[PDB]
RNA sequence: GUGAAGAGGGAAACAACCCAGACCGCCAGCUAAGGUCCCAAAGUCAUGGUUAAGUGGGAAACGAUGUGGGAAGGCCCAGACAGCCAGGAUGUUGGCUUAGAAGCAGCCAUCAUUUAAAGAAAGCGUAAUAGCUCACUGGUCGAGUCGGCCUGCGCGGAAGA
RNA sequence: CGAUGUCGGCUCAUCACAUCCUGGGGCUGAAGUAGGUCCCAAGGGUAUGGCUGUUCGCCAUUUAAAGUGGUACGCGAGCUGGGUUUAGAACGUCGUGAGACAGUUCGGUCCCUAUCUGCCGUGGGCGCUGGAGAACUGAGGGGGGCUGCUCCUAGUACGAGA
RNA sequence: UGCUGAAAGCAUCUAAGCACGAAACUUGCCCCGAGAUGAGUUCUCCCUGACCCUUUAAGGGUCCUGAAGGAACGUUGAAGA
């Protein structure tokens, strides 16, 4: 099936009557409802294109208020779409609420990931340190060495150095869908999903099943 | 089976067969006098 | 969390008062030792008339720890001292009649039921 | 050469039917289809198929001695069909059949079910019997083959699913 | 002999290898080595064979019913070779060392009969036996056959950052 | 030789396959469990300490396994400086002596602000044929790919029994 | 490892043909990705004026209008040198 979009609020703990407390992550999944409808005659692929959410009047421009306006949806904080396996048809303007998860069992989630910045290779490629003491000089948390002799000459792609870390897009792959709330719009996952509170979360049913 | 330089025919039921440019020899006595690669 | 170079008291009455984890078994590059883990241990410190002598290699369980043990509501449990169970080393048996001290019910399974069986708290 | 210098002698109700190289035979047992080589002429003079090599091509002799021999084994199976017979020695083995699927008990842990081919059935006499009954030669072997597959004769026992008549050698176990 | 002290064209590039020794000019022609499908000038030229390996375009001893040619041989419609039905026998279990080596652990003999013909024996297995067979022997079958030799090209041997 | 810093350790690696483990098979003097030998296979993994400057090795205790090699015996404009290889000093030995020793022993300055290639990130300009805001398909590229133990089948198959 | 099968009347996994077969290969999982100059696709929005010059050309110039949208500025961020 599709996945629906949510905002991930802050974590909480579950605790069950037999005793096992079960961390989840909140995700209040609102109303996503459908602005386009991609199918094989205009793009050569099926696909849905949900939004969430409600930015303000004037924040949104011409051409996204035109695209929002053209079929019967008011506008939303960003557009999303989902690749519809065969079968599945969702007609535009339609509200796409969370039972779609009361379904189902297991749930990845995809989120942009809390940005540490320009990361060592310390914390970025878990390198190991150099010797703290024994007599050595400006040489801590270095790399060490990256690459051999005359013979490659060159540094080879794909070398671990120190870089960017954070604020990419990860996936979190079969997470217990713990409940499903339809009557605040929550779903709770069992387990850490990528970002900080706030950041947008794309959830779907998981795949690796 | 028994992958050499040289194939023969140890016993006398083993035949010399050429299989996908390899020579081999399939005996239907004995199962130790298979081999190859000759 | 019981390394290589841990000093443990000990909790049965073999004889030995100190000992040291040499080896964490089970699992190669493994770092530590919780309760429901067998370790290798050297001994340091015995007792003048006891079973296992000074300078024996023998194979022990822990059975309390400092860093402690969670259990599933998030509850931890932190000894003062960590404490191991001496086992012989292919019996896998306690050496003890007696033992010390109180232990953790994560240790319940069937060798080790016949140590808690022993034990004076669970 | 002397296979291909032999006609096959096709009686009582045919039906061979030549398009090109393709020939396709019904008879009593079923009907079976054969793309043919380009090397081969086929001849249906005097009632009786013979074959002839082709101009040219290196190989003729070789390419109609194989369709001489496949082209009697079709008639010969469409007219009288293949029987292919399976014995499973060994304690616990059974061989239950149900519709097209053979159910066999091989002793592992989990069952062994076999899918079969269309014009092939198999029929169990004996809880250690199969005898499976087909047009083609072709397909009957390769179902006797995966079946067979499934547990090989061991050397020592003879434990295995096993060709009703082909003897297997037993060795003093050390 | 060339380089040193020598350019030019070829060998992809590559002093010393092959062709050839630059006085200057030319928007002329014929050639040498080397080449003529495209990069890249010129034959997708002509005739007759080989190769199936990407050989050509790395490598030996040795192995092989790969294949093309040449010369002779063994047997063969008084019927060969390969298949398929029968036989494989007696004095006799061959003389012993050995519990039996009942033809196949070892020394002597390896000779004589029935007959269309059968070795007193060649592989295997059993306390010895048994047995499958192999030589060989008749029917069927209907024609080629199975070996060596010299040769051209192939095949495996042929695993490195 | 108008200078190409060398053994070992650390940090970071990367390739080959002549494979240690895992994966798939043939033969066994392969009953089973376990082995042996050989073929295919490079995806991933491939100890921690004691001693020694050591690599190596011996040992201890593990592990599924603790592979063999290339990369200036990879790696000092990345670190160390124990060995080795300056000047001090001493021992044994050789020399009358100055001194010498692939003989030990103690101590003994490791410089550099990155222009270009390379690599990790991150932007500005222009293009994409009027301009702009978004959402995508996806050529291609990269990451990941390890494995033990216990239970069930079943204490069955096999085996005299273990 | 086989199935049928001649060349080689048999046999034969191969020559014609067919089915199996590994953590290796291509996908399936996750990420970047149209500067993919071959620069792709879809949806939406925006501009609907007059005249001069000369070698009348994808020309140069004058006046008026500046659209969607962007940038700058400020308050700033679990975004960031």
């Amino acid at each position: 099936m599709i996945g629906l979009v949510g905002k991930k609020v802050g974590m909480t703990r579950i605790f069950t009557e037999d005793g096992v407390s079960i961390p989840v992550t909140v995700i209040e999944v609102e109303a996503n409802r459908v602005t386009q409808v991609k199918d094989l005659a205009n793009d050569g692929y099926r696909a849905i294109q949900v939004t969430t959410g409600a930015k303000k009047a004037n924040r949104v421009t011409k051409p996204e208020a035109g695209h929002f306006a053209k079929a019967g949806v008011e506008a939303g904080r960003g557009l999303w779409e989902f690749r519809l396996a065969e079968g599945e048809e969702f007609t535009v303007g339609q509200s796409i609420s969370v039972e779609l998860f009361a379904d189902v069992k297991k749930v990845d989630v995809t989120g942009t990931s809390k940005g540490k910045g320009f990361a060592g290779t310390v914390k970025r490629w878990n390198f190991r340190t150099q010797d703290a003491t024994h007599g050595n000089s400006l040489s801590h948390r270095v790399p060490g060495s990256i690459g051999q002799n005359q013979t490659p000459g060159k540094v080879f792609k794909g070398k671990k150095m120190a870089g960017q870390m954070g604020n990419e897009r990860v996936t979190v792959q079969s997470l217990d869908v713990v409940r499903v709330d339809a009557e605040r719009n929550l779903l709770l996952v069992k387990g850490a999903v990528p970002g900080a509170t706030g950041s947008d979360l794309i959830v779907k049913p998981a795949v690796k099943a | 089976m028994k992958v050499r330089a040289s194939v023969k025919k140890l016993c006398r039921n083993c035949k010399i067969v050429k299989r996908d440019g390899v020579i081999r020899v399939i005996c239907s006595a004995e199962p130790k006098h298979k081999q190859r690669q000759g | 969390m019981i390394q290589e170079q841990t000093m443990l008291n000990v909790a049965d009455n073999s004889g030995a008062r100190r000992v040291m984890c040499i080896k964490v078994l089970g699992g190669s590059h493994r770092r530590y030792a919780g309760v429901g883990d067998i370790i290798k241990i050297t001994i340091k410190e015995a007792i003048p008339r006891g079973k296992v002598k000074k300078g024996d290699v023998l194979k022990a369980v822990v059975v309390r720890t400092k860093k402690g043990v969670r259990r599933p509501d998030g509850s931890v449990i932190r000894f003062d001292g960590n404490a191991c169970v001496l086992l012989n080393n292919n019996s896998e048996q306690p050496i003890g009649t007696r033992i010390f001290g109180p232990v953790t019910r994560e240790l319940r399974s069937e060798k080790f039921m016949k140590i808690i069986s022993l034990a004076p708290e669970v | 050469s002397r296979v291909a210098k032999a006609p096959v002698v096709v009686p009582a109700g045919v039906d061979v039917k030549i398009n090109g190289q393709v020939i396709t035979i019904k008879g009593k047992n079923g009907e079976l289809t054969r793309t043919l080589n380009d090397a081969v002429e086929v001849k249906h003079a005097d009632n009786t198929l013979t074959f002839g090599p082709r101009d040219g091509y290196a190989d003729g002799w070789a390419q109609a001695g194989t369709a001489r021999a496949l082209l009697n084994s079709m008639v010969i199976g469409v007219t009288e069909g293949f029987t292919k017979k399976l014995q499973l020695v060994g304690v616990g083995y059974r061989a239950a059949v149900k519709g097209n699927v053979i159910n066999l008990s091989l002793g592992f842990s989990h069952p062994v079910d076999h899918q079969l081919p269309a014009g092939i059935t198999a029929e169990c006499p004996t809880q250690t019997e199969i005898v499976l009954k087909g047009a083609d030669k072709q397909v009957i072997g390769q179902v006797a083959a995966d079946l067979r597959a499934y547990r090989r004769p061991e050397p020592y026992k003879g434990k295995g699913v096993r060709y009703a008549d082909e003897v297997v050698r037993t060795k003093e176990a050390k």
